[PDB]
């Protein structure tokens, strides 16, 4: 033993359990969600109400990145911010160098690199969160959940952080239910619906809600927060549904 | 256990055992609390001696004109860190002609903190942070952890016995944001507050540290008689 | 610091230095000493550029101090002749050169033999029964040429060097106020305070 | 990141031994059987190809190599390592000797250059040893031929004969009741064969043994006629057929 | 015991990172094959989307490294992209330097290379991954190169990789035993990936669709990977004989 | 083995809390702080009595308004020595004018926590820094090896410290004289002391606005030991 | 580079390489020395397991870092002759930039200094060495003798022995030297440093060494057959 | 991170030794015995090879004595390939100081900047030391013929006879017997080879097992003169000496 207790080790299984603890990290975090629609991406997450000092919809968890992604995480929050942080870097060298914003599948990879470099070496350690992120490029809507491994897929639904089981089956459904597709607004409100049911996971302090989206139709493929009547609309559209 | 030694290992539960015990460096260091209205924000700290021929340590710190901090836990921590609020501020108003907002401040200094919680060598900073200032945006007062997360709160406290002013801050959080064009009852909520996490000792004229920024008042530090007032 | 004359006979190494500095139109001294004693029977003078010149004396002086302390011993003439010829022709090709030309005369006390070597700043190094820099030989050669003998005695040796400074102050255009002159033998270095 | 490996990983137990070393040359004698016998007009070095798969082409696979035009070498150990050993190998007999000389190194240099590197591997931060022992073969002009064993701790012995590797105890033994001084190249090829059977498992031919020599300048290898002096290498790899027509002799 | 966590040698002259990195290798519990035609290379490699929430485009284990080249990774993705984009770069870089496409073989070689170097060094740990590199050579014809995590490598007329990578290996050994040549006797490249295919099925026991496989097939001056209609076409044919 | 900045279970630095055990068994140094001046003494503590006493030199002129004593690993406390020199000097040359006391105590400060893996480890030596400017006075300060610096009326550091601060505690008033406060070192230092208190085997020195940092000779303690000695067998 | 705090407190506030340093110095041969009214004796101890030793080019004890200074030390050879060359260095450095040679103090701090330096860098082990300097400061004609150690702490001594039985002659140093009355002469300073390293040496043969440093740069060192007739001397008075 | 694999090569024990040069010291003691005798007119360095094979070509073979300049030659004992690094080191300091000085570099001053360079990684760097003991054997126009050792702490001394490597308490004794200062070369030759006889592990010392080389100024005239032997002429003096 001791293979835990270095990162970058391979165990006598071929794991890199420091990776693996980093998951854990990302497992007690809040909830935060994907949604692939139409002709775009959906984001929320779930925000702790630790206190009533806390400022209501001050403390914004989404970040943009560009002005056509958007990235959410669930995990050590600093650690996420660390990895937007240099994705916007990423973002800015690509379109210095081709002119054109950087495409989502670029994006994906240029994150994915990054996090995979910190299991290469003791003398870092990984990151604890899994991202969520996503936008509008020329090829359509891409969403992509990227993990503490550097590990990462496109998907149709992500979701992450403590109440990732109860979010996936609702996710699940939606797919089924819909293989022509979901309308933009809608995913906002199925957002919404999906962050108040995993909330259960959560359920001994009351939460806020965030809603991101970036669509072709609704926001001309830049990344927009949900904001007043909108993010009314959806907050009843959920609280109708748990009821 | 065998998992802090140092900051670059996760325990087998996903914990950092070193920001951990940073964090509890905050919880012995002396209580200091934070709280705003719509026109100004005010922090109050208790200052802490050595003995009786010592000199009581400073605990509030001025970052710009219209920004400042108080700090609990190593002082020499929120001496580097204030610093580094100090340079940013000055930056923005150097290069850009513009007052550094309070949110963005918070964002810095997440950053700066969380790049000592990822690499071999460094340790975290064992220091936590309330800071108060008045931007375009109105009043605003953030609570600062050097695991790197910032919050945007109405008020808090940090330190010893914090938890009771904190409670205090939570039932009258309706009367004290109410509090607009009035610095000297901001204050006197602010000094009640601090009043809660008080235990043998009593707020004296040496004891006691001020400061207040807001709509038309710049960031000032109140020490020795200019306290008495509220005594 | 432009005129430096060297003479080796039988049994010494004679230096002679001129005393003048000049800053502008002004001479602002007339008693200065152009030499440094590197070791007890080894002496360097030496002329060129302003401030270079001190700098690069005492920093061999220093290096040659350094040596003898290190292996409690003293280097040949040779040898430091050597060292010093080596060190200005890295200077040569350095950023900015040390524009310093030298006499180094030394006794040679394995050999029992005085030895005169002529570098100038490329590192050019000759060794000489007698030389000089600059243009300091297009006066004095000549007398040299015809008068010296490699079993002249010391005294002898200051009378043709006599000679020299008289041609030098009746053709030189410049007024280089006298010379210091320094004897290196067997016994070590001493100076002409009469001359 | 940065390489925070700064200090020895090889370093002196309390009875004197380096024990990276010792485990390198435990690796080495793991390793698959070669050997190097030298004659009066020419050195021969051979192996056995230890094909991983019977779906890999072992043609790919050159345990052989050609160092120089006059120089080869063979191993026993890691095969990695040795790869990577032949690359640093090629590279300084041109930096540290053609491009300052106009000619390539004699053998006694390239093999002390080789050495180096690996005595290096053995004392620099955060590297293991070479798990590797080699035989290099070679011909230069003042010192004739010669062949060299190079070890993991760097250290390098002149050999008129040697093997290394599995069975390099029963080889070395075989080698030296057939060995003398007035050996003509096609008698140590002869040897060679004989003394690589007996480590030998399985299939033996020319399509399983690699074997190279170093003998008579070779012009029609050159690639260029017009120029008296340059009359071509000395190295020659022997193909399969020419194997199999010397095992028929055996 | 610390020889066992960085890549320095154990008493019995071995280095455990290593192997432990080759464990890692079918950590996804996947299995690739790849042969050779007479004037192509076709991989194939099979395709596991366990969660209906993915996106099943984007799941994948082959890689386009050039024109020219193609890689399949047998290990974890982070650590298959990471070489990928290695191996990308790499082959760039070698067409501006030296004027001419990178051969197979020569970058096979780079990569083994490199791996060697985290063999060594402590710093740096090995990569989880087999790499097989395909190609239709200029010079050398259909090409098939595999490299590991101990930085060896090799040439192949055929391979697999993965768990049950010696069944596969066996029932391919089988075939070329009884034809007797290095590559499979057919003209078009579809054909050769029947070929592969069916070869797979058997060894395997099991039956495919066309959302179970991936293929990667090299052909004299490109690399291509086929979309699940041009596989099922394949798996038609396949069932029609 | 484990990091040199790492932090206990408890939010303590090891080695920094370790250093200031190192500066327990350091010499016993005390600080009076007074409206008159400072008054900085040692106890020198030779090994044998072979070593010239007046070579142990720890109390320290850091500029002529400044002043310094020392206790715990002596030889670190040289390059401190140097850094408070640089620092007051270089400061009139950028500004014309005295540093203030505190400014030049931040910034030896500032040194403290540059250890890790700078230089290896923290500052074995704790010092009283004690000086006068215009602003705030006559000032004593206590700089550590943590960084931290505290202000002073009173202090004692080393091997008899706590003694000497409750010593301290009860002796200081804020109307004490020059002259009150040297008997009171004189007193304070005899107390915690080993050998028997003397010219040779203790230092005075004090700082003030008018003659600046001045080092008290031999024959001018002796005399101030005797009015002591007289004094105290008046009651 | 190499970066490793080899140099570290202990939770009893102690750094154990510059204790074990001292060790060092401990087992290291005996070096001696001694201030009279006029003059400077260095002494030195010579183990004599080994014979068949070259003394004429066998690394001499006392060193001269210049004309007018000199350095014995006990603990490391090795380690003697770095801080050796750094402090003859220093030496023609200060005579470059200051025009004045190093007096005795200022020599002494710096080589301290170096020591210290090597007990809170990085990646680096302290010395394994303890030294006296001796000698007298330019137009001066009072005797100087310092010591430094490992820690890089330093003071100046009337007389003081380092080394291995340094415990020993230290006892004897401190019964027989007089401070209102120290060794007059060159003799008198002589025979007692003779006499201290009898205590401790075995046979009065080649194992003692004597340097004698008078004022102005006049350095001298004691051969064997005077050494002996001090022994010799010493030994006479002793039976009675 | 790093650090716990860091075995710490330049640390003191309690006891105030340094265990990596005193475990490369007991290395040492496993190497064959070399051997430096100085006479008054001339130098000798006798050393044994390692058990040897009959296969190995020994006329181009040098394990033990190596050439630095035309004045100056060492004796090996330890690690071979540690050696020649030094070795090579070494040759180019003489060439730096006859370059700058146009003299031959002294002997001493060679050796210092050798046992200066093995004295740093026992101080600093964090790397294992050399694994080498060098005899120096050299002349020059100071100090004439010398004998010098050096070991993996950079401590040196110089000597009228020493041994290195295996059984040199045994060798030293039977040196330190037979000597004499009014000693010759012919005398120290046989000396050398006598105690080399004695001392070895082998069943009997011939050529094929040694490496000699003498220092003399048996050169024609004020000069010196440096004779690495072959081994048909180790074989002769064994014969000449009546050891074989
Ligand atoms: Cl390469």
């Amino acid at each position: 033993t001791g293979y835990d207790l270095s990162n970058s080790v391979f165990s006598p299984d071929g794991r890199n359990f420091q990776v693996e603890y980093a998951v854990k990290a990302v497992e007690n975090g809040t909830t935060s969600i994907g949604i692939k629609c139409n002709d775009g991406v959906v984001f929320a997450v779930e925000k702790l109400i630790t206190s009533k000092l806390l400022v209501p919809q001050k403390n914004v968890k989404i970040q943009v990145v560009d002005r056509h992604i958007g990235c959410v995480y669930s995990g050590l929050i600093p650690d996420g911010r660390h990895l937007v942080n240099r994705g916007r870097e990423e973002a800015a060298s690509f379109k210095k160098l081709y002119k054109t914003p950087i495409p989502i599948p670029a994006f994906a990879d240029r994150l994915g690199q990054y996090v995979q470099a910190h299991t290469l070496y003791n003398s870092v350690r990984p990151f604890g969160v899994s991202t969520i992120f996503g936008g509008v490029d020329k090829n359509g809507a891409h969403l992509y959940m990227l993990e503490p491994s550097g590990s990462y897929w496109g998907y149709k639904g992500a979701a992450t952080g403590k109440g990732r089981q109860s979010a996936k089956a609702e996710l699940e459904k939606l797919v089924d239910h819909h293989p022509e597709g979901l309308s933009a607004r809608e995913a906002v409100k199925q957002a919404a619906k999906i962050i108040y049911l995993a909330h259960e996971d959560n359920k001994e302090k009351d939460f806020e809600l965030e809603i991101s989206w970036c669509s072709l139709s609704e926001t001309n493929g830049l990344h927009k927060f949900v904001k007043g009547d909108l993010l009314q609309e959806a907050i009843d559209f959920a609280q109708k549904e748990i009821n | 256990n065998n998992y802090d030694g140092d900051t670059v290992t996760f325990s087998p539960t996903g914990r950092l055992f070193q920001v951990e015990y940073a964090l509890e460096a905050i919880k012995q260091g002396s209580v200091t609390v934070g709280l705003r209205s719509n026109t100004h924000a005010v922090l109050v700290a208790l200052k802490r001696n050595a003995d009786e021929l010592s000199s009581y340590q400073k605990k509030i710190i001025k970052c710009d004109e219209h920004m400042g901090l108080s700090l609990a836990g190593l002082a020499p921590d929120a001496r580097v860190l204030s610093n580094y609020l100090r340079q940013q501020c000055n930056y923005s108003s150097l290069v850009f002609n513009r007052k550094l907002a309070v949110e963005r401040a918070g964002h810095l200094l997440c950053d700066k903190a969380q790049k000592n919680t990822q690499s071999y060598g460094g340790r975290p900073y064992g220091v936590g942070l309330l800071i108060i200032g008045y931007d375009k945006s109105g009043a605003h007062l953030l609570e600062f952890q050097p695991s790197g997360n910032v919050t945007e709160l109405y008020g808090t406290a940090i330190g010893a016995r914090s938890q009771g002013a904190k409670t205090y801050l939570e039932r009258t959080l309706d009367t004290f944001i109410k509090i607009d064009g009035n610095p000297d009852e901001l204050i006197k909520a602010g000094v009640e507050a601090i009043s809660q996490s008080l235990r043998d000792e009593s707020l004296t004229v040496d004891n006691l540290s001020i400061a207040i920024v807001g709509k038309d008042t710049p960031f000032t530090i109140y020490d020795g008689e200019a306290v008495a007032k509220y005594i | 610091m432009d005129i430096i004359l060297g003479i080796r006979v039988q049994d010494s190494v004679i230096l002679a230095s001129s005393k003048a500095v000049t800053r502008g139109i002004s001479v602002l001294k007339d008693s200065d000493d152009k030499t440094r004693q590197l070791s007890p029977h080894t002496l360097m003078s030496f002329a060129g550029e302003a401030g270079d010149t001190v700098q690069f004396a005492e920093y061999i002086q220093a290096n040659i101090q350094l040596y003898s302390i290190r292996e409690d011993y003293e280097l040949s003439p040779q040898a430091v002749s050597s060292f010093v010829r080596q060190e200005l022709a890295k200077s040569i090709r350095s950023r900015r050169p040390y524009q310093v030309n030298v006499l180094i005369g030394g006794y040679d006390k394995k050999k029992n033999k005085p030895e005169l070597y002529q570098i100038d700043y490329l590192g050019t190094k000759v060794e000489l029964p007698y030389g000089a820099h600059g243009y300091s030989g297009f006066y004095t050669f000549s007398l040299l040429d015809h008068h010296y003998r490699p079993d002249m005695t010391t005294e002898e040796g200051l009378d043709l060097l006599k000679l020299c400074v008289q041609e030098l102050e009746k053709r030189m255009p410049m007024d280089f106020k006298g010379v210091i002159v320094k004897i290196v033998d067997k016994d070590g270095i001493r100076q002409v305070d009469d001359f | 990141m940065t390489d925070r490996y700064s200090f020895s990983l090889t370093t002196f137990s309390p009875s004197g031994k380096l024990g990276q070393i010792d485990y390198a040359l435990t690796a080495v004698k793991q390793g698959v059987t070669s050997l190097g016998i030298k004659a009066t007009n020419g050195v021969v070095i051979a192996t056995e190809k230890k094909s991983s798969s019977p779906l890999a082409m072992s043609e790919t696979l050159s345990k052989v190599s050609l160092l120089t035009p006059d120089i080869g070498a063979v191993y026993s150990g890691m095969g990695p390592d040795y790869r990577v050993l032949v690359d640093k190998s090629r590279k300084v007999a041109h930096t540290s000797y053609k491009r300052i000389y106009g000619e390539y190194p004699p053998t006694k240099l390239l093999v002390s250059e080789v050495a180096k590197i690996m005595q290096e591997a053995t004392q620099s931060g955060g590297v293991r040893p070479f798990g590797v022992s080699l035989l290099i073969a070679g011909h230069d002009e003042f010192n004739g031929f010669s062949l060299y064993q190079v070890d993991p701790s760097g250290s390098y012995f002149p050999w008129k004969a040697t093997a290394i590797g599995k069975g390099s105890v029963a080889a070395k033994t075989f080698l030296e009741k057939r060995w003398n001084d007035e050996l003509e190249l096609e008698d140590a090829i002869h040897i060679a064969l004989l003394t690589l059977k007996e480590s030998v498992e399985g299939e033996f031919n020319g399509d399983t043994i690699e074997l190279a020599i170093i003998g008579d300048e070779n012009p029609d290898l050159l690639g260029y006629t017009g120029i008296p002096t340059d009359k071509g290498p000395r190295f020659r790899k022997l193909t399969s057929q020419e194997i199999n027509d010397r095992l028929e002799a055996l | 015991g610390y020889d066992r966590h960085i890549t320095i040698f154990s008493p019995e002259g071995r280095l455990y990172q290593v192997e432990y990195a080759f464990k890692a290798t079918n950590q996804t519990n996947i299995n690739s094959l790849a042969v050779r035609g007479k004037d192509c290379t076709v991989v194939i490699s099979q395709k596991k989307v366990p969660d209906k929430l993915l996106d099943p485009t984007t799941v994948s284990y082959i890689f386009c490294i050039s024109r020219t080249i193609g890689m399949v990774v047998n290990g974890p993705i982070p650590d298959a992209r990471n070489a990928a984009l290695r191996a990308k770069a790499e082959a760039a870089e070698f067409r501006y330097k030296y004027g001419y496409d990178m051969p197979c073989d020569v970058l096979a070689k780079r990569m083994a290379n490199l791996s060697q170097i985290y063999t060594q060094r402590a710093y740096m740990r090995p990569l989880g991954v087999i790499l097989t590199f395909v190609s239709v050579d200029e010079e050398l014809g259909p090409s098939i190169y595999k490299t590991d995590p101990a930085g060896y490598y090799v040439g192949y007329k055929a391979t697999a990789t993965g768990p049950k990578q010696q069944e596969i290996t066996t029932n391919l050994e089988n075939h070329f035993k009884k034809s007797k040549i290095d590559h499979i006797n057919e003209e078009s490249w579809e054909k050769v990936v029947e070929f592969a295919i069916t070869h797979m099925i058997d060894a395997l026991g099991t039956e495919f669709s066309k959302n179970d496989l991936e293929v990667g097939v090299a052909t004299k001056d490109k690399f291509f990977t086929l979309s699940a209609e041009n596989i099922e076409e394949r798996l038609v044919a396949i069932a029609e004989q | 083995d484990r990091g040199v900045s790492t932090f206990s279970p408890e939010g303590r630095l090891f080695q920094v809390e370790y250093s200031l055990e190192a500066i327990k068994l350091g010499s016993t140094a005390i600080g009076i702080a007074t409206k008159e001046g400072v008054v900085l003494g040692v106890e020198k503590r030779a090994t044998s009595p072979l070593l010239e006493s007046d070579s142990i030199e720890k109390i320290v002129e850091i500029d002529r308004h400044i002043g310094c004593a020392m206790s715990g690993l002596t030889a670190d406390a040289r390059s401190m020595i140097e850094h408070a020199r640089t620092a007051a000097v270089t400061h009139n040359l950028y500004y014309d004018e005295d540093i203030n006391v505190e400014s030049l105590t931040q910034s030896v400060c500032d040194l403290a926590l540059r250890f890790g893996e700078l230089m290896s480890r923290p500052f074995g030596v704790a010092l009283l820094i004690a000086g006068h400017d215009a602003d705030d006075g006559y000032q004593l300060f206590h700089a550590e090896p943590s960084g931290t610096f505290y202000r002073y009326n009173a202090k004692a550091i080393g091997s008899g410290s706590e003694g000497a601060q409750a010593e301290l505690l009860n002796e200081w008033h804020s109307s004490l004289t020059l002259k009150e406060a040297e008997l009171l070192v004189l007193k304070i230092l005899k107390q915690v002391m080993e050998e028997k208190l003397d010219e040779n085997n203790a230092q005075l020195s004090c700082i003030t606005k008018q003659d600046g940092f001045k080092i008290y000779d031999n024959e001018k303690t002796a005399e101030l030991i005797k009015e002591l000695k007289e004094k105290e067998a008046a009651e | 580079g190499y970066d490793r705090a080899l140099s570290i407190f202990s939770p009893d506030g102690h750094i154990f390489q510059v204790e074990y340093a001292l060790e060092a110095v401990k087992r290291g041969t005996c070096a001696v020395g001694v201030k009279g009214k006029n003059c400077v004796v260095l002494g030195c101890e010579r183990r004599s397991t080994l014979k068949l030793q070259d003394t004429r080019i066998t690394p001499s004890k006392v060193s001269k870092i210049d004309s007018h200074v000199v350095l014995s030390f006990s603990g490391l050879n090795a380690d003697s002759r770095i801080l050796i060359e750094k402090a003859r260095v220093e030496a023609q450095s200060h005579r470059l930039t200051l025009e004045d040679p190093v007096t005795v103090e200022y020599l002494t701090r710096y080589v301290a200094g170096v020591q210290q330096r090597y007990t809170q860098s990085g990646g680096v082990r302290p010395f394994g060495v303890s030294t006296l300097i001796a000698g007298f400061d330019p137009r001066d004609d009072e005797p100087k003798l310092y010591q430094t150690e490992p820690s890089g702490i330093y003071s100046s001594w009337s007389a003081q022995t380092i080394g291995r039985n340094s415990k020993t002659v230290r006892e004897f140093l401190e019964k027989n030297y007089d401070r209102k009355e120290p060794p007059a002469t060159v003799e008198e300073c002589v025979k007692l440093t003779v006499r201290s390293l009898l205590e401790v040496v075995q046979t009065g043969a080649k194992n003692i060494e004597i340097t004698v440093v008078k004022p102005d740069s006049d350095i001298v060192a004691l051969s064997s057959e005077e050494i002996n007739q001090y022994v010799t001397q010493i030994e006479q008075e002793k039976q009675e | 991170g790093s650090r716990r694999y860091d075995s710490r090569t330049t640390i003191f024990s309690p006891e105030g030794r340094l265990y990596q040069v005193e475990y490369a010291l007991e290395s040492i003691s496993h190497a064959g015995t070399a051997i430096g005798i100085m006479a008054s007119d001339g130098i000798v360095l006798a050393a044994e090879r390692k058990v040897t094979s009959t296969l190995l070509e020994q006329d181009t073979s040098t394990e033990k004595l190596y050439k630095l300049n035309d004045k100056i030659a060492v004796a090996v004992a330890g690690l071979t390939a540690d050696a020649e690094i030094l070795i090579n080191t070494a040759r180019i300091h003489a060439q730096n100081y006859l370059k700058t000085y146009n003299e031959d570099i002294p002997v001493e001053i060679l050796v210092r900047r050798l046992s200066d360079i093995k004295q740093g990684y026992t101080q600093h760097g964090g790397l294992r030391p050399f694994g080498v003991s060098f005899i120096y054997a050299g002349y020059d126009d100071r100090y004439g013929y010398q004998l010098y050792t050096s070991n993996p702490s950079g401590n040196y001394t110089g000597w009228k006879a020493i041994s290195v490597g295996a059984n040199t308490s045994a060798a030293q004794t039977l040196l330190q017997m037979d000597y004499k200062d009014d000693m010759k070369v012919d005398d120290a030759i046989e000396l050398a080879l006598k105690t080399l006889s004695k001392t070895t592990d082998s069943s009997a010392l011939t050529y094929d097992r040694l490496e000699f080389a003498t220092i003399r100024k048996g050169a024609n005239d004020g000069e010196v003169y440096q004779k690495i032997f072959k081994p048909q002429e180790i074989k002769d003096i064994l014969v000449k000496t009546g050891i074989t």
